[PDB]
């Protein structure tokens, strides 16, 4: 078998920048290789073949090159379209095998989350559980802190966290938290407040709701 | 146009056969190659096997032993791939792809969207889709919650409401059941005027469901 070693596993780059992706065969491979690009929540769409063959249709920027055993994919003039994973893969011989992917970031200004939260439905409580949500929209950098008070007490253990992939226009990320209660305890507190804390904010941003 | 599609979603029963198939449209399957590819977060990107309709010539990746067929039916411009005694290490993202060989050299020029599989021993359920209701810009969404197997789809407004649209990844619960929001941020100055509908699709149940979001009252 041909094993593919691709570096770096991730790589953040700011607009206009150029990165390079590496893949490393087993063995000399005689420059057959591909090259491909996976946009988030998206299907791999051809770049390159046979090591250094650009597809009719694709950006110039891109561009490949390899001998023997290592293989280079390099994407000039960055835009924040180019986020996805860049993935090489090995026809030299049969498996057919893949490297494991880099992925690729991008590093903008930094940008403030505009903050929402949602109270229970009707419809859900009177099924017995209910769920408070917190929207964290289009902010950089990802790292944020999301911290569920009731009763303006700290609360912890019964939420979870759900962020987006990087977004292709603006290179913002998206982040929701899930409190979820019974009923019961639900009813047991009458504040419920989101507090966040991130970077392009001046002080930490609560955002609260009354139950009744 | 040549497009691709795989078939829909589902759960596969433990030990039982995973089944798909492959719609081509805008090129026949009498020329070039046809293969099938599985991707996972952990083990990445792994080829299945590739097809030959006119000679029925097939080539299998090995570390499948001999779980795995690929077929084709050249007056439907359909190909497909079955994978015996399912097991979770086939829960994976399957695509459908064509490749062609052009002297010593062989890629893979036109991917389908991917299709998820699940392999559980457990049924499907469809998921309660609740509203996430809303208060110069005001953020509304859905909670698609408590659902098996992934995914769902979630639209708005039957695709007419595309801008400012977040479907987060699922979480999946204690429950065992996943669940996820889709929010989207549209003018202040719409939500009396502006009906706003959710529309989830959850494929691997044939369950459709659809629920409008409006601001609560009094
Ligand atoms: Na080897
Ligand atoms: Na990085
Ligand atoms: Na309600
Ligand atoms: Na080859
Ligand atoms: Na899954
Ligand atoms: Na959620």
């Amino acid at each position: 078998d041909i094993q593919m070693t691709q570096s770096p596993s991730s790589l953040s780059a700011s607009v206009g920048d150029t990165v390079t992706v590496t893949c490393r065969a087993s063995q000399g491979i005689d420059k057959e290789l591909s090259w491909y690009q996976q946009k988030p929540g998206q299907a791999p769409t051809l770049l390159i073949y046979a090591a250094s063959t650009l597809q009719t249709g694709v950006s110039s920027r891109f561009s490949g090159s390899g001998s023997g055993t290592d293989y280079t994919l390099t994407l000039t003039g960055l835009q924040p379209e180019d986020v996805a994973t860049y993935f090489c893969l090995q026809d030299y011989s049969t498996p057919y095998t893949f490297g494991q992917g880099t992925k690729v970031e991008i590093k903008r200004t930094v940008a403030a989350p505009s903050v929402f939260i949602f109270p229970p439905s009707d419809e859900q409580l009177k099924s017995g559980t209910a769920s408070v949500v917190c929207l964290l929209n289009n902010f950089y950098p990802r790292e944020a802190k999301v911290q569920w008070k009731v009763d303006n007490a700290l609360q912890s253990g019964n939420s979870q966290e759900s962020v987006t992939e990087q977004d292709s226009k603006d290179s913002t990320y998206s982040l929701s938290s899930t409190l979820t209660l019974s009923k019961a305890d639900y009813e047991k507190h009458k504040v419920y407040a989101c507090e966040v804390t991130h970077q392009g904010l001046s002080s930490p941003v609560t955002k609260s709701f009354n139950r009744g | 146009q040549v497009q691709l599609q795989e078939s829909g979603p589902g759960l596969v029963k433990a030990s039982e056969t995973l089944s798909l198939t492959c719609a081509v449209s805008g090129a026949s399957i009498n020329t070039d190659y046809w293969n099938w590819i599985r991707q996972t977060p952990g083990k990445g990107l792994e080829w299945i096997g590739r097809f030959y309709v006119p000679t029925e010539r097939t080539e299998y990746n090995p570390s499948f032993m001999n779980r795995v067929t690929i077929s084709g039916d050249t007056s439907k411009n359909h190909f497909s791939l079955r994978l015996t005694s399912a097991t979770a290490a086939d829960t994976a993202v399957y695509f459908c792809a064509r490749g062609l060989w052009r002297g010593y050299f062989f890629w893979v020029d036109v991917w389908g969207p991917g299709v998820l599989v699940t392999v559980s021993s457990a049924s499907t359920k469809g998921p309660s889709v609740f509203p996430l209701a809303p208060s110069g810009t005001a953020a509304l969404g859905c909670l698609v919650k408590d659902y098996f197997p992934e995914p769902v789809t979630v639209s708005w407004n039957s695709g007419a409401l595309t801008s400012g649209v977040h479907t987060f990844p699922a979480v999946l619960q204690s429950s065992g059941l996943y669940s996820l929001s889709s929010v989207v941020t549209v003018p202040s100055s719409s939500l009396g005027t502006q009906t706003y509908i959710c529309n989830v699709n959850h494929k691997p149940s044939n369950t459709k469901v659809d629920k409008r979001v409006e601001p609560k009252s009094c």
